[PDB]
């Protein structure tokens, strides 16, 4: 978590972990991606609150998606970026070499490039996940544009 | 986040310290005045008797 | 790329479809470079520069 201490402190300051589902128009994606790294019910799994995205059929449409907040309370969104290890790993996960993520509000924006890198394997995993947090005020539209690598 | 959190700390630090600090200053002077007034009463009292 | 003799800054533009405040799909990122005297700030660019 880049600026780990901050996010931690903010969630700590909330005092709640109430979560609501939302059906994004995640399309043409192989979602519900698995890894033997994370074990649930003696199965290959991933994180609970998050979703890992993989390519479908050697192909990946870029994901141009929105969410309105027409309600009277702020939405705290959590996402991440995968760090693929090799060019060979890259084409396997996202089927396009160049990774790029853009998220925005009406009042702020954030974008991060994935840095393909060979890292030391904690728990036999050559990869990491970078975690950021985007607050949204009401009457704003959290939009996400991506090329992959998006949690 | 983190930065903002610390100056909220800095703020509350100052106000709390000053608040207590002022509270004492006030109370100490009040006592001093009440002392000085009745002491001068005592001083005039003594002047007469002496 | 911008620079001084004492500091430097460089930023890559991130081509992106951000939300349209006032029907504008784009933004402008603003930075500020202080220069001391006897320094010669230069601005190498490929475009995108305000
Ligand atoms: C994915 O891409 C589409 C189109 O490529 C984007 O749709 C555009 O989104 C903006 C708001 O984010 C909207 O602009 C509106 O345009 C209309 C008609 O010109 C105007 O009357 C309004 O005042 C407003 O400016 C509109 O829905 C649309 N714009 C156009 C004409 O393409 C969108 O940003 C992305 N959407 C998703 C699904 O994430
Ligand atoms: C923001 O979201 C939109 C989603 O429509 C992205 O637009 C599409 O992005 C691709 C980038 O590769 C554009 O180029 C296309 O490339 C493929 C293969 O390289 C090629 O088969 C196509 O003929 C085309 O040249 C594409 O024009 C564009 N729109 C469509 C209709 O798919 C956009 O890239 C996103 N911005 C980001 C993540 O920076
Ligand atoms: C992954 O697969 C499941 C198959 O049931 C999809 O359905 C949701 O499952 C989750 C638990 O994994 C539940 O919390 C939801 O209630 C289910 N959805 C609905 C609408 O009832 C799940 O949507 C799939 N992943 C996607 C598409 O992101």
């Amino acid at each position: 978590v880049p600026d780990y201490a901050s996010l931690r402190s903010l969630v700590a300051s909330s005092g709640t972990l109430e979560f609501n589902n939302e059906s994004f128009n995640w399309t043409g994606v192989t979602q519900n991606g698995t890894s033997s790294a994370c074990i649930r019910r003696s199965n290959n799994s991933f994180f609970s609150r998050l979703n890992w995205l993989t390519q479908l059929n050697f192909k990946y449409p870029a994901l141009n998606v929105t969410m309105p907040n027409n309600e009277q309370f702020d939405k705290l969104y959590i996402w991440g970026v995968h760090h693929p290890v090799t060019d060979k790993d890259q084409i396997f996960l996202y089927a396009q070499s160049s990774g790029r993520i853009t998220v925005s509000t009406k009042r702020s924006q954030q974008a991060v490039i994935p840095n393909i890198g060979y890292r030391p394997r904690i728990r036999n995993i050559p990869s990491r996940i970078s975690i950021y947090w985007t607050i949204v005020k009401p009457g704003d539209i959290l939009l996400i544009n991506s090329t992959g690598n998006l949690i | 986040g983190r930065i903002q959190d610390l100056e909220k700390y800095v703020e509350d630090t100052k106000i709390d310290l000053w608040s207590y600090n002022a509270e004492l200053l006030v109370a100490l002077e009040n006592q001093h005045t009440i002392d000085l007034t009745d002491s001068e009463m005592n001083k005039l009292f003594e002047k007469t008797k002496k």
